[PDB]
DNA sequence: ATCAATATCCACCTGCAGATACTACCAAAAGTGTATTTGGAAACTGCTCCATCAAAAGGCATGTTCAGCTGATTCAGCTGAACATGCCTTTTGATGGAGCAGTTTCCAAATACACTTTTGGTAGTATCTGCAGGTGGATATTGAT
DNA sequence: ATCAATATCCACCTGCAGATACTACCAAAAGTGTATTTGGAAACTGCTCCATCAAAAGGCATGTTCAGCTGAATCAGCTGAACATGCCTTTTGATGGAGCAGTTTCCAAATACACTTTTGGTAGTATCTGCAGGTGGATATTGAT
C-alpha cells in the first residue's frame, strides 16, 4: 500500500504569530518570549486530553474513525461543552 | 490471588 | 437517509413569533439545536435524581418544576415556572 | 517613516481579534497535530473533517479563556505583560493542576 | 378529531417527542401526563427569551440572520443566560469586546 | 425501625485483608460508604451515557470497563481493569 | 445448594446488591452478568487502595484505628486519588501542612 | 448588647479559617470580605437543600437536602449520607 | 518582659490549625446564620443536628481552600499580606463571579 | 557569644466514649423454570475521508531598532501582630412535642396494546436573497515637531 | 496646535452561497381510545430527635506599642513591539479510490420475569479497649543582651 507519512514536531505549527493572536482576543497587550512554548505545553495537554476521551469513545463504539460526536462526548466530560457540532 | 494493590501487597491468600 | 430528527422546525416558528422579519444561519440553528438539547437532559436529570432521592418511579410536572428551580436561575426560573405552570392547567383543562 | 509607539498596534489586534469570530490558528498545522495526538493513541485512527474543527473551536476557546486569566494574573502583580508563572496562576486556580 | 398535545397545551414545542426522549432516556420507570408538557414549554421559554436578544444583536450589527456571533452577543450580555450557560463554548462566538482599563494609553 | 443498608460490612472485610491489626471509626466508615456510593454514582452513569451513545439497552462488563478507562487516573484505572476482568474470569469458570 | 455470586467472583463486596443498585437506578433497560461482577471488583480495588495508604497513614500517627484524617492524608498524599477526588470534601479531614516556602522566617 | 448574626463570624473564627490555609499576615478588610463571600456561600447551599425540603413536603432539612445541594453545587461532602 | 516577633506566632498558628480537623467557627453563632439566611427561603423551619455540621464542615472546608488560592494571589504580587483583591482574583479565575 | 522565657516533645497513666462482637429475624439474594429481547454474523451499499497535485494569496521567519516596561533599590509612614485581662457568649447537659417515617388502603393515573392518522424529514428542485468581499473616497487617529 | 502618515469608516456594488420554500411523500411516530396495572397521596400514630431553656466554662473584645510590610519614587538594563523584507507553506478546488460506517434480516445466547427457597446483613443489644486527655521533666526555639 502507501502506508501514511510519519507526523513528528507538529506542535511547533503552532506559531508565536498564531498564540499571539489568540492572546489578543484574551485581551493581552504585551507578552514575554517564554509565553510561546508554555502555551505549547499547555495546547498539548489539553489536546492528549480530549482526544483521549474521544478516541475512548471511538474504540468503545468499535469503530476505526472518530466522529465529531466523539469530541462533543469528550469534550462534555471534560466541563468544556461544546455547542455546535450535535447531541 | 485476592485484590493487589499499587503498593505490591495483596490481599492474604484463600 | 436515516431520519436523523431536531428542534429546527420549532425554533423557526418561535423566531418568527419574536422576530417576524429574521432568520437564522444553519449554524446559529446549530447552537439552538445543542442548546435545547442541553437544558433538556438537565433538566430531566435534575428531575430523575430528584424522583430516586424521594424512592418515587414517576417524574411528574412536579419534578420538572423543581429542577427548574435548581437549575435556572431567579428570573429565568420565575418565567419558565409560569410557561410551564400555564401549560399543564391549559392542556388539564382542554379534555 | 513614522512609527507608532509601542502598544498602539497592540491595541488595535485586541480590537480586531475581539470583534471577530474566525479561527486563529492554520487549519493544516492544527490538522497535524491532532493527528499525531490521536495517532500515539491509536493507529489506523480517521476523523470526521467535523471532528477536527470541534476540537479547533474547544482548543481555541480554552486558550482565549485562559489568556483573560492570565491577563487578570500579571495585572494583579501590576504587570502589563503576561509570563509563564500568570499563566501557571491561572491553572493552579482554575483546578487544572495541583 | 386529532389534536396534537402541543396545541392542546398551547406550544410550538412538540410534546410528544419529548415524552417520548424522557421514555427512551432511562430517567425513570414512568413520566406523567404533566412532565412532557412542562418541560416542553419550559424549552420553548428558553428557546424564545435566547431569540429575542440575538434577534436584537442581529439588528444592533445591521443584519437580518442571527448568525453564532449573534447568539454568543445575546447569552454573554445577559447576566442570567451567562450564568446558565457558563460552562458552555459556542462554535463561532467569539468573545465581548473587554479592554481591561490599565491596558489604554496615557494619564 | 426498618433497614438502613450500607457497605460498612465489606469495608471492614476489605481492611481485615489489608490491615489486619487496624480498626476505623464510625465518622471514617461514613467517609467510605460516601466514596463507594460517589464512584458507584459515577461509573454507572458513564456506563449509562455510553450505552445510550451506542443505542443499546444493556450495560455488560465492557461499558463498566470504558466507563472505569474515562474515569481513573493513570495507574488506578489500569489496576482497576485487571482485578474487574479477573474477579469476571473467576465468575464465568464458577460451576 | 446456594453460593452468592460473590463468592463465585472472588469478591467480599456484594455482586447481587450492586446487580440490584443498577437496576433500581434507571442505568439501562437491562444489565449484563457480568456488568455487576466487574463494577463490585473496581470498588473493592479501590477500597483497598484507600485503606492500604489510610492504614500506613494511621500506624505513622502510632495509631491502630483509622479516622477521616488519616482518610484525608492517604488521598491528598496520592496523586491518582487525589485527582480522583478533587472536588470532593471528607469532613474532619483537616488539610496537608503546607506553608510556602517566603512565608518562613529569615533566620 | 444585641448585633447582627453575620458578625458572629468573629475576626479571630476567620483568622484560624485563614491560618488552616497558610495565611501568615491578614488585612483589616478581609474580615468583612469573608462575611460576604461565607454569606453567598450558604444562601447558594441552603436555597438547593431548602428546594430539596420543599420537594418532600417536610418543614425539617435534612442531611440528605444539604449533601445532595453541595454535590450539585460541585461541593462534593462525604461523611453525612449519600 | 519576653515578646514574639510579628509573624512568629502566626506561623505557630499555621502549623497547629493545619495539624487538627476541629470546626474553627462556634456552633452557635453559624446554627443561627443557618437559620436566618434560611428563614428567607422558608419559614418554621426546623434542621437535624446533622444537617447544620454538614453545611458547616463544607463552609469551613471551601473558605480554608479560598484562603489557600487567595495566599497564592498575595503572594503572587511579591505580597505575604491576603487583601481583599487577592480574595476577589481567586473566586474571579476559579469562575464564582465576574 | 549568654541567658531566660516559653514552646515543644516523649513516657507513662487511665476512664469511658466509641469501638468490636453477638444474636434472631426477615428483606432481598439465589435457584429453577419458562418468557422475551438483543446484539453480533453475514452481506451489501453509498457516504465521506484520504491522498495527491497545481497555482497563488497570505501569512510566517528573521533581523534591525529603540520605547518603555520590569524589577532592583531605597525609604517613610501606616497598618496589622502581639499581648494582658474579665465579661459575655458559647458550651454543656436535662425535658416537652413537632413532625418524620412507618404502613396499609384504594383510586386516579400511567402502562400496554394495536389500531388510525398526521407530522416532520428529505430528496429533489427551484427559487430568492442576505451579505461578504471588494473598491473609493471622505474622515479619524496617532505621533513628530 | 499643526501636519502628514496611515488606519478606519461607510455607503455602493456585485455574485453567489446558503437560505427559504415549494413540493409531493412516506415512513415513523404521535394520537386515539379501551383493557390492565399500580404508585403515591391519605390518614393515622408512635417515638425520634429537635427546640428550648437554665447552670458550667473559656473565648473574644478591647486598646496600646511598634515591627516590619506595603507601596511610592527612581532608575538602568534589556526585553519585547514594530516593521521591513524574503519567501515557504497553507488554502482552495478540483479528481479518483476505497475504506468503513450504516442498514437491514436470522436468530442462539443472553437477560427479564414469575415464583419459591434460603441466608446474609441489619438492628437491637452486650461487652471490650484505643486513645484523648492529663501529668512530669527533659530540650529546643526564640529573642533579648
Ligand atoms: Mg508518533
Amino acid at each position: 500500500k502507501r502506508h501514511r507519512k510519519v507526523l513528528r514536531d507538529n506542535i511547533q505549527g503552532i506559531t508565536k504569530p498564531a498564540i499571539r493572536r489568540l492572546a489578543r482576543r484574551g485581551g493581552v497587550k504585551r507578552i514575554s518570549g517564554l509565553i510561546y512554548e508554555e502555551t505549547r505545553g499547555v495546547l498539548k495537554v489539553f489536546l492528549e486530553n480530549v482526544i483521549r476521551d474521544a478516541v475512548t469513545y471511538t474504540e468503545h463504539a468499535k469503530r476505526k474513525t472518530v466522529t465529531a460526536m466523539d469530541v462533543v462526548y469528550a469534550l462534555k466530560r471534560q466541563g468544556r461543552t461544546l455547542y455546535g457540532f450535535g447531541g | 490471588p485476592g485484590a493487589r494493590l499499587r503498593s505490591g501487597r495483596s490481599t492474604g491468600a484463600p | 437517509r436515516s431520519r436523523k430528527e431536531s428542534y429546527s422546525v420549532y425554533v423557526y416558528k418561535v423566531l418568527k413569533q419574536v422576530h417576524p422579519d429574521t432568520g437564522i444561519s444553519s449554524k446559529a440553528m446549530g447552537i439552538m439545536n445543542s442548546f435545547v438539547n442541553d437544558i433538556f437532559e438537565r433538566i430531566a436529570g435534575e428531575a430523575s435524581r430528584l424522583a430516586h432521592y424521594n424512592k418515587r418511579s414517576t417524574i411528574t410536572s412536579r419534578e420538572i418544576q423543581t429542577a427548574v428551580r435548581l437549575l435556572l436561575p431567579g428570573e429565568l426560573a420565575k418565567h419558565a415556572v409560569s410557561e410551564g405552570t400555564k401549560a399543564v392547567t391549559k392542556y388539564t383543562s382542554a379534555k | 517613516p513614522h512609527r507608532y509607539r509601542p502598544g498602539t498596534v497592540a491595541l488595535r489586534e485586541i480590537r480586531r481579534y475581539q470583534k471577530s469570530t474566525e479561527l486563529l490558528i492554520r487549519k493544516l498545522p492544527f490538522q497535524r497535530l491532532v493527528r499525531e495526538i490521536a495517532q500515539d493513541f491509536k493507529t489506523d485512527l480517521r476523523f470526521q473533517s467535523s471532528a477536527v474543527m470541534a476540537l479547533q473551536e474547544a482548543c481555541e476557546a480554552y486558550l482565549v479563556g485562559l489568556f483573560e486569566d492570565t491577563n487578570l494574573c500579571a495585572i494583579h502583580a501590576k504587570r502589563v505583560t503576561i509570563m509563564p508563572k500568570d499563566i501557571q496562576l491561572a491553572r493552579r486556580i482554575r483546578g487544572e493542576r495541583a | 378529531k386529532a389534536k396534537t398535545r402541543s396545541s392542546r397545551a398551547g406550544l410550538q414545542f412538540p410534546v410528544g417527542r419529548v415524552h417520548r426522549l424522557l421514555r427512551k432516556g432511562n430517567y425513570s420507570e414512568r413520566v406523567g401526563a404533566g412532565a412532557p408538557v412542562y418541560l416542553a414549554a419550559v424549552l420553548e421559554y428558553l428557546t424564545a427569551e435566547i431569540l429575542e436578544l440575538a434577534g436584537n444583536a442581529a439588528r444592533d450589527n445591521k443584519k437580518t440572520r442571527i448568525i453564532p456571533r449573534h447568539l454568543q452577543l445575546a447569552i454573554r450580555n445577559d447576566e442570567e443566560l451567562n450564568k446558565l450557560l457558563g460552562r458552555v463554548t459556542i462554535a463561532q462566538g467569539g468573545v465581548l469586546p473587554n479592554i481591561q482599563a490599565v491596558l489604554l494609553p496615557k494619564k
